[PDB]
């Protein structure tokens, strides 16, 4: 269609077949037919017309690729020229990570609606994946403050790594 | 920034070389064209600010403030040209020159990349503002108001000057880009306690901080309408903008230095909202409303979180358009009854129906009705303050109750009830007055459709 | 999906078109009220199609069409939840609003601002539909405060009247206090669940939900006018009668209960919240029904009935029966809006007389209004198989078979008896006996606008409860086994209320004067809550505002300790420096002292 | 107090009757108890001792306060009534018509022709009204808020404009 | 150019002049044109500078 | 009214030997 | 006292010019002032400026970030990698103290 099914999965659709157990006519069936004739059909033709115009003028746009530069770990201290590139990279990855957590949150919300009253059991995978990604995001970026930077992120990581070393030292 | 500085300067020759009957037409038309081109500043990137040269840069914080500043100059001209009609021609041109020179210092202040250049322009706005208040105010008290305005600001600014020069001596630079990479933490000491205070007190006085706010009810009341419009909309935001920038170099000392000033603000807003309930002067009521709203901005800047910085930026823009509109609304009444007393003229919705609609819309934005950007900013600040400490929801909640009471009290007292019998010169609203009202409210309500451009750098 | 999603949006878009036309000068203001009424009738028709699809197969969906704003990891989209609660409330609200609007064409005919009145009524409705279909909390807040502001504007319709402005501001004040809890819930959900979306809130299912749910309860306490924040609803009677009918059946007062229903996945697991809401509902339903026993303003009697019915809904929430509470919202809308339109019919015919003591003898003079009033009264009291019976009866027998507070259950049962008493008061004093109104008779209920609007709600008050109950899917286990005395409790106490009410009413006709009892004054003066609170709290706050905040601090002590003290010292120092005799001898004598101390004390010469 | 003893008793009579009517409700019951209440007032109609008369009035007020209705009947347009000040929002002062645009005035040429005559009648009478008030007022200003009639032919009663031209009780 | 409307070119010309001076500033800040690690590349056969 | 300007009383504040 | 002008009377712009827009006493200047305010204020800045804002090219690259995140999620889930790691920087490039 338009989006990738892998990034935004949707289980296969299973609609039951009509099994009328009444002699009465179904009002929804005739309303659906009227909707197709009076709404879907004229709307579809107007779109097919517009698509005929867009095919006569076909042009492209691209997704910007960003080459990787050295991280703030490789920057000599107070070396602004290398700090600037690492800092800009870190900010780009920060925004992307925000959108990753949004994708995982959108999967979780779609599952909860889709599964209805069975969501508590049928959305356990999406809950787990959301829990893991939120934990990773919290470790990277939480508590940095409004004036966050790659330097502050590194200091937060080093503090976390030091505690992990000490806890293992206990073992 | 020369594409805005130069044309802003060219407004001065334009005004002085205009025909005597076209000074308002020409200046208003061309200040609107400058306002139009300011939208080119919204070429903002996710990672990098827009850095034009060694002198000036623009980011998502300064860009909306710049756009608000250049939009206000046309509106200040329309608001002024009625009560200056009898004024001598050359004195009219000088009045416009002060407004233009104020805009020039503001657009450079919000874009100066070096903090000492920011300081000089930050201070240069005092001169035109002081002249506007004292020369063209109406009352005897305008002279005292100018003195309070001048010395409250300078008492805080002079320590800031010493602190900035000290920071340049020790760090080697005051360029803001450099300060982002060369910043070092501030370790506890009595020496650093006073560096922190000298870096923050000048900006707190401008906000104003509760306790240091006495200059504002005097200055915002004695000024001519244009002076009040710029004082409330923009000049108060020099304090907020300055704090947002300098707090970068004050960490982690802001952790405990913020406590006395968060307390003054959290309690200050409840005190200054309550004051508005018993205010007898309509302009004074509006002025005390600004103190209550800017208390949230102070708290949001001090707690220093991504949500509070977005909320602070939204509040500063939203308050600028709302508070300016309210002063203009109250001025229209004053230009009819020549008094600032709120209870003097009542039941005005009966005599001025359309202008009563503007009163309602201005009041609703003031009490932060969702989804106005006033609510967006005020809500984001409350969200982040709750995380800072859950009990702050009690003070934020109470302030929201009191703010609705005085916002609708002002609407009810002036617009509803019975008209005062002996006041018989309430002429119908002029086109100029209706247009001036709609040029505040319409942009304010449009921004709800696209609020991301007024949420600042942390969006 | 294409028809369901498409039709459920035209309903909302259809209602905004009169607003767009009015605001964009493209209308024929000839009969704008008829235009607005017609649009509502067409919205009702288009809203039935999605509802029928839900009835058929339980089809529900969420529409997140417009991405508005992303705050880091909080994406905010304009979303609409078209679920069980949305698909049944919307057609009911539109159907009731269709009658109120047709009724208001007759009732507000003489108003010079009738066009603006119909615009405000339409905005009132649009903000309620935003509230009821909101999928995230921010969108809900937009409608939550939207109905609050439209309520302010309509209650204070007659803005020359000081009492209308006091009542309007009172509604804002009490609802803003409630809104503190709404803001609290939003902040907790954002902080602890990283979401304002209803789906993520339920998926994560917080276990320690005391704080968010207390905030939600506080918000519902204000909007639904429960005890503590209750006085504003009776005061809202200052508005034109069409406002009261719409503000009490749909829109405002039901939003509080609806908010707790929307969050039943959380409340159904938090016992401590259930106890609080149960007791909050029980005191409200008992206290307000007690107040209605002695009111003489017909609108206030009906207003206190709404407060007592909303209290009953909160009890239903308190016993973990959100779906029964929702059913009561839907059934209540019919006969309560009808009752208000019946009182408006009487008030209009007696030249804006509202005191029941000046009515009487209208049973035969206003036959159709009489019929609707009796049908509305019987439905309110749970008469078997009328619309009210299909919610109220199930609620009472679900409350005496639950594991529940015994005082709350007993208080709820007494309130049911009181419901039959004040209902009998309106019929006895308005319809029966001899006329007590002025001598120039002008009764006339023969306008087709009046008849048709009430007739549709009369058909609703008879069959709507039966239709809805037989079409909604089951979502619980209805508890149908119980002792006979628990099954028929509601029916019996209602009958006892009618009998006791009739004896009390008939004793007003005896020639005996009796001094008022203490309980009579307590009921008449609303437990003195408005008399005390609305004088004490404003006085303390307003006096502090002036005496302390403004005078002591701002105009004195903040001046004294800084600008006034600093400037006084400079003046004193100046006079010391400059008050000199201009005498050569004294100046040069001071030179010698300076040179001496410069050497003796400071060693400037070393 | 500026009310005579007579005015206080008569006022108390009416007030007590209205509150009695609020308790009784039914007209026949009210008539029965209104006559008993009248008999009580008639019982001391001829009391000559002012001291005893005043004490009777004092007790009657104390009894009225004890027995008053907590929610008495109020006429809808009376102060406190449900229609009080309901139409104040529709009362627009006549001077607002001076600001009407000429295209608005051209819609009612006959109405504004008469209006001009009234304004002419107001100007030409003002001086006599001021003079009449000056010459009938004792030195040190008036002692009462009462006003005189016109004393001549063609004189208008001083200070009449805002009485005569006040908004209608049901303007819209 | 008329005697009555020549003043209306002052602000438009100031904008054009300011725009021009801003571009000349960009010509003194070319030390890292096509030299940053993120954007350094080759020049297209016909190109002269990556940005002017 | 109109803008206030110093009157004689105000001006004599600055006419004495000392302030 | 002194020799001073009395306060001048109030001037209602509508008496001389019923069609006054409230800008200038001169009716021709008054019309021009209204025209520039409305055309440059409403027609230009508000209408075109709102259109400009709506079609800003990916303000602050929020749309690129969503496209980039989708690319990363697709690549990481296909290859079995974690969606997001707790460490922002590779710990091989870090030298812990002590
Ligand atoms: C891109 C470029 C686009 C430019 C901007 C486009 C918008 C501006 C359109 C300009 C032309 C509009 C026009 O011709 O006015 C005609 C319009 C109709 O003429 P009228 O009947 O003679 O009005 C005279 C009275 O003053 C009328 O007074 P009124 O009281 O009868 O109605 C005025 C109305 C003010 O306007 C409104 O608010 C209408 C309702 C909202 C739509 O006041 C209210 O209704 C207050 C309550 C507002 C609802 C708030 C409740 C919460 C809802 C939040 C939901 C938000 C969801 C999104 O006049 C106006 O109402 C003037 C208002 C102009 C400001 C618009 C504010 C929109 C909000
Ligand atoms: C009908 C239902 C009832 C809903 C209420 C009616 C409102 C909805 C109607 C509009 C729908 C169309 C829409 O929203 O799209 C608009 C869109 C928002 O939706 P969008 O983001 O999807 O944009 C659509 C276009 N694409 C798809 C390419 C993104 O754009 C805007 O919102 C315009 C922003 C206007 C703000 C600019 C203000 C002017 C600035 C002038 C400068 C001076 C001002 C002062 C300075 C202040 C400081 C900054
Ligand atoms: C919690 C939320 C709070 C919200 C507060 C603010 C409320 C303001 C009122 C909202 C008004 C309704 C908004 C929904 C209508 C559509 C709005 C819109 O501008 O659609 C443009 C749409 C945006 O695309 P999207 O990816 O969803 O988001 C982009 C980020 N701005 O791009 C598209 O999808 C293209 C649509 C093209 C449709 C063509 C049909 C035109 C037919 C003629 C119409 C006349
Ligand atoms: C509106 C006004 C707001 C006012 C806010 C007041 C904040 C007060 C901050 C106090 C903390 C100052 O920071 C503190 O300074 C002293 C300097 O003597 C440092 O301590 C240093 O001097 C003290 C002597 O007193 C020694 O105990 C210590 O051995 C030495 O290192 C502390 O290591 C540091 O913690
Ligand atoms: C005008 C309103 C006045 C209201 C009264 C406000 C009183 C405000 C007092 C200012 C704060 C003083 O208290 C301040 O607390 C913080 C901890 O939070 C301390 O902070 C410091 O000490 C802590 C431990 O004590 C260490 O982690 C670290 O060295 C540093 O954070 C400061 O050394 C101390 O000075
Ligand atoms: C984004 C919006 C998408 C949909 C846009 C569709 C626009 C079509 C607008 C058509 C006219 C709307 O505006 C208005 O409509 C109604 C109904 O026709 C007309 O109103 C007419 O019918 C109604 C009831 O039938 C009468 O009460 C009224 O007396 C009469 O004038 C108005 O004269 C017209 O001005
Ligand atoms: C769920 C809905 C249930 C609805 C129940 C409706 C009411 C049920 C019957 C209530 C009691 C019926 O009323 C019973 O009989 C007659 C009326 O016919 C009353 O008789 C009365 O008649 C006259 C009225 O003209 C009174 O002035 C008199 O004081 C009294 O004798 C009795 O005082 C009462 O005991
Ligand atoms: C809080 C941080 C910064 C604070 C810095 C404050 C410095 C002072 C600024 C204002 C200086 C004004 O200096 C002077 O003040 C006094 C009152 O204060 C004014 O004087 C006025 O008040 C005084 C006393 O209240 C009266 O005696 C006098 O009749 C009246 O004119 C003078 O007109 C003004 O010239
Ligand atoms: C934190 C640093 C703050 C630095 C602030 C800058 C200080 C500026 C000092 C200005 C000093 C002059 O301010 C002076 O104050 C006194 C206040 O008593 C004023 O004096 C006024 O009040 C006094 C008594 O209250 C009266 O006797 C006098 O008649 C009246 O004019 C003077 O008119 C004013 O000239
Ligand atoms: C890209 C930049 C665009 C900038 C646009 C700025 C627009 C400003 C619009 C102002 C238009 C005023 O243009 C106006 O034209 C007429 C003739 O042409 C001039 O001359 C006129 O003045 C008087 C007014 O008293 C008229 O009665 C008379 O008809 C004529 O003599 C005006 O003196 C001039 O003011």
């Amino acid at each position: 269609d338009s989006w990738d099914k892998d990034v935004y999965p949707e289980p296969p659709r299973r609609t039951p077949a009509p099994s009328p157990q009444t002699s009465l006519p179904n009002p929804i069936t005739y309303l659906t037919k009227a909707f197709d004739l009076l709404v879907d059909r004229p709307v579809t033709l107007v779109r097919e017309f517009i698509e005929r115009q867009h095919a006569k003028n076909k042009y492209y746009y691209y997704h910007r690729e960003f080459r990787r530069v050295p991280d703030i770990t490789e920057c000599q201290e107070k070396d602004v020229l290398c700090m600037f590139e690492a800092e800009m990279q870190w900010r780009r990855d920060y925004k992307v990570d925000q959108e990753i957590v949004n994708i995982i949150q959108e999967r979780l919300k779609a599952c909860q609606q889709r599964e209805g009253e069975s969501h508590r059991q049928n959305c356990a995978k999406e809950l787990e994946q959301f829990t893991q990604v939120v934990k990773a995001y919290q470790d990277r970026y939480h508590d940095l403050g409004a004036h966050y930077s790659a330097r502050k992120c590194l200091a937060k990581q080093k503090q976390r790594m030091l505690a992990e070393r000490k806890a293992a030292k206990e073992a | 920034m020369l594409k805005y500085i130069i044309p802003t300067i060219m407004l001065m020759p334009l005004t002085w070389l205009s025909k005597n009957n076209m000074i308002w037409v020409n200046s208003t038309a061309h200040s609107l064209l400058i306002s139009f081109t300011s939208l080119l500043l919204m070429n903002q990137f996710g990672d990098n600010s827009l850095n034009f040269s060694l002198l000036f840069f623009s980011d998502s914080l300064s860009t909306p403030l710049l756009i608000l500043t250049m939009w206000l100059l046309p509106l200040m001209l329309m608001a002024s040209q009625h009560h200056l009609s009898k004024e001598n021609l050359t004195r009219k041109k000088l009045f416009i020159t002060m407004l233009i020179s104020l805009q020039l210092f503001l657009i450079m202040t919000f874009t100066a990349m070096e903090l000492i250049l920011f300081y000089i322009l930050f201070e240069a706005t005092l001169v035109p503002t002081l002249i506007i208040i004292t020369r063209w105010g109406n009352q005897t008290e305008r002279l005292n108001a100018g003195l309070y305005f001048l010395f409250y600001t300078l008492a805080g600014s002079l320590p800031l000057l010493v602190a900035l020069i000290y920071i340049q001596n020790t760090v080697g630079s005051l360029n803001f880009l450099m300060l982002q990479y060369w910043v070092q933490p501030v370790h506890n000491s009595w020496s650093n306690v006073f560096m922190w205070l000298a870096c923050m007190m000048a900006f707190m006085v401008k906000m104003p901080l509760y306790g240091l706010h006495l200059w504002l009810p005097k200055a915002h009341v004695e000024a001519p309408i244009a002076g009040s419009m710029v004082l409330a909309a923009v000049l108060l935001k020099l304090g907020g903008y300055g704090m947002l920038r300098i707090t970068l170099i004050l960490n982690p000392m802001t952790d405990f230095m913020a406590y006395p000033f968060i307390m003054l603000s959290l309690w200050g807003m409840i005190m200054t909202s309550s004051i508005c309930l018993r205010q007898t002067d309509l302009k004074s009521l509006i002025a005390y409303s600004s103190v209550s709203h800017m208390a949230l901005v102070i708290v949001a800047i001090l707690i220093q979180t991504p949500w509070s910085y977005m909320g602070a930026t939204a509040l500063m823009i939203a308050h600028g358009l709302t508070s300016s509109m309210l002063f203009c609304l109250a001025n229209s009444n004053y230009e009819r009854i020549h008094s600032r007393t709120m209870i003097l003229a009542r039941g005005l919705q009966t005599l001025l129906p359309l202008m009563a609609t503007w009163w309602l819309l201005a009041s609703l934005t003031n009490l932060a009705l969702p989804p106005t950007i006033n609510l967006i900013g005020e809500l984001f600040v409350v969200m982040s303050t709750f995380s800072w400490s859950n009990i702050t929801i009690i003070l934020m909640g109470v302030n929201m109750v009191i703010t609705a009471l005085y916002s609708l009290y002002m609407l009810i007292m002036t617009q509803r009830g019975k008209y005062t019998y002996h006041i018989n010169n309430i002429s119908p609203s002029f086109t100029r007055e209706n247009a001036l009202m709609s040029l505040h409210i319409l942009p304010l309500l449009l921004l709800t459709l696209n609020p991301k451009i007024i949420l600042g750098p942390l969006y | 999906m294409n028809m369901f999603s498409s039709l459920s949006l035209v309903t909302l878009l259809l209602l905004t078109m009169p607003i767009m036309m009015m605001s964009f000068n493209t209308y024929k203001p000839s009969n704008y009220p008829l235009y607005v009424k017609t649009a509502i009738s067409y919205a009702f028709i288009t809203s039935m199609i999605p509802t029928m699809m839900f009835i058929h197969s339980g089809q529900e969906l969420i529409i997140s069409n417009w991405h508005w704003l992303t705050i880091q990891t909080l994406k905010l989209s304009l979303s609409f939840k078209m679920d069980y609660f949305s698909m049944m409330f919307i057609p009911v609200a539109l159907f009731v609003t269709w009658s109120i609007m047709e009724f208001s064409m007759w009732y507000m005919y003489s108003d010079p601002n009738i066009n603006k009145f119909f615009k405000y009524l339409l905005l009132f409705l649009i903000t309620m539909l935003i509230l009821v279909t909101a999928n995230n909390l921010f969108q809900l807040f937009i409608g939550w405060e939207g109905v609050g502001i439209m309520s302010f504007l309509l209650i204070g319709w007659w803005y020359g009247r000081a009492d209308a402005n006091t009542a309007a501001l009172q509604a804002i004040l009490y609802n803003r206090i409630g809104d503190i809890g709404f803001i609290l819930a939003m902040a907790w959900f954002l902080t602890n669940l990283n979401t304002w979306d209803l789906q993520q809130i339920f998926m994560l299912n917080p276990s320690d939900s005391n704080m968010p749910l207390i905030g939600l309860a506080l918000a519902a306490t204000g909007k639904s006018a429960q005890f503590g924040l209750h006085p504003w609803l009776p005061s809202a009677m200052e508005g034109p009668t069409p406002v009261s009918a719409l503000l009490h059946s749909s829109t405002m007062v039901v939003a509080g209960i609806f908010l707790l229903i929307r969050f039943y996945p959380l409340t159904e697991n938090n016992k401590y919240i259930q106890s609080i809401t149960l007791c909050l509902g029980a005191i409200t339903t008992l206290f307000t029904a007690m107040c209605a026993l002695t009111q003489n303003d017909i609108k206030k009697i009906i207003a206190f009935s709404t407060s007592s019915q909303l209290g009953l809904m909160m009890v239903t929430i308190g016993i973990n029966q959100p779906y029964l509470a929702f059913l009561h919202i839907c059934t209540h809308a019919f006969f309560k809006a009808m009752l208000f339109m019946c009182s408006g019919s009487i008030i209009h015919s007696l030249n804006d007389e509202q005191d029941i003591r000046k009515m009487g003898g209208l049973f035969k003079a206003m036959p159709f209004t009489t019929t609707a009033l009796i049908v509305g009264s019987l439905a309110l009291t749970g008469m078997p198989f009328l619309t009210g019976f299909y919610s109220k009866d199930l609620i009472i027998e679900a409350a005496n078979t639950s594991y529940t507070n015994a005082w709350a259950l007993l208080m709820t049962l007494i309130a049911t008896s009181f419901t039959a008493i004040y209902s009998t008061r309106i019929i006895f004093f308005a319809l029966l006996g001899q006329p007590r109104f002025p001598t120039l008779v002008n009764i006339n209920e023969n306008n087709p606008l009046l008849i048709n609007s009430i007739k549709r709600l009369l058909i609703g008050s008879l069959f709507a409860g039966y239709i809805i109950s037989n079409n909604i899917p089951p979502t619980t286990i209805p508890q149908m086994t119980m002792p006979y005395y628990l099954k028929t409790t509601a029916l019996i106490v209602t009958i006892l209320g009618f009998i006791l009410a009739l004896e009390i009413s008939n004793m007003t006709k005896n020639l005996k004067y009796h001094y008022p009892s203490n309980a009579f004054k307590f009921s008449t003066l609303l437990g003195y809550f408005p008399t005390i609170m609305h004088r004490l709290a404003p006085y303390m706050n307003l006096s502090m505002s002036q005496k302390s905040a403004s005078s002591l601090l701002d105009l004195i002590w903040l001046e004294a300790i800084l600008p006034k003290t600093i400037s006084l010292a400079q003046m004193k120092a100046s006079t010391l420096v400059t008050n000199q005799k201009g005498l050569i001898k004294l100046y040069f004598l001071s030179f010698l002292i300076t040179i001496l101390i410069s050497m003796i004390l400071f060693n400037f010469h070393e | 107090a500026y009310l005579t003893h007579q005015q206080k008793v008569l006022r108390l009579y009416k007030r007590a009757l209205r509150h009695l009517e609020s308790w009784c409700i039914h007209r026949d019951k009210y008539r029965y108890f209104a006559c008993l209440l009248r008999a009580r007032f008639d019982e001391h109609k001829n009391e000559k001792d002012m001291v005893k008369a005043t004490q009777l009035l004092r007790e009657a007020e104390e009894e009225f306060w004890h027995g008053q209705h907590p929610q008495p009947y109020i006429f809808p347009e009376s102060p406190g009534g449900t229609s009080y000040e309901r139409y104040e929002c529709y009362k627009v002062p006549e001077w607002c018509l001076d600001d009407w645009h000429p295209s608005e005035k051209a819609m009612y040429p006959d109405y504004f022709a008469k209006r001009e005559q009234w304004k002419k009648l107001r100007r030409e009478s003002w001086e006599r009204e001021v003079k009449q008030l000056q010459e009938e007022t004792p030195v040190g200003g008036p002692r009462t808020e009462a006003l005189p009639p016109a004393r001549k032919q063609g004189d208008l009663p001083p200070l009449w404009w805002h009485i005569v031209t006040r908004p209608r009780e049901r303007p819209m | 150019v008329v005697r009555d409307h020549w003043v209306h070119v002052l602000v438009p010309m100031g904008f054009v002049f300011g725009y021009y001076l801003d571009r000349k500033n960009d010509e003194k800040l070319t030390a890292f044109r096509n030299k940053s690690l993120l954007y350094k590349r080759e020049l297209k056969p016909n190109e002269e500078v990556t940005w002017k | 009214a109109r803008q206030w300007q110093p009157d004689v009383e105000w001006a004599e504040q600055y006419g004495g030997a000392v302030m | 006292r002194w020799q001073e002008d009395p306060e001048p009377e109030d001037e209602n712009l509508y008496e001389k010019n019923p069609d006054s827009h409230g800008y200038d006493k001169d009716p021709a200047v008054d019309i021009w002032n209204m025209r520039v305010v409305f055309f440059f204020g409403f027609s230009i800045v508000l209408v075109l400026g709102s259109t400009f804002v709506a079609y800003l090219p990916d303000y602050r690259m929020q749309e690129w970030a969503r496209r980039e995140a989708e690319r990363l999620v697709k690549y990481r889930e296909a290859h079995g990698l974690p969606i997001m790691e707790s460490n922002c920087f590779d710990p091989s490039k870090i030298q812990l103290p002590e």
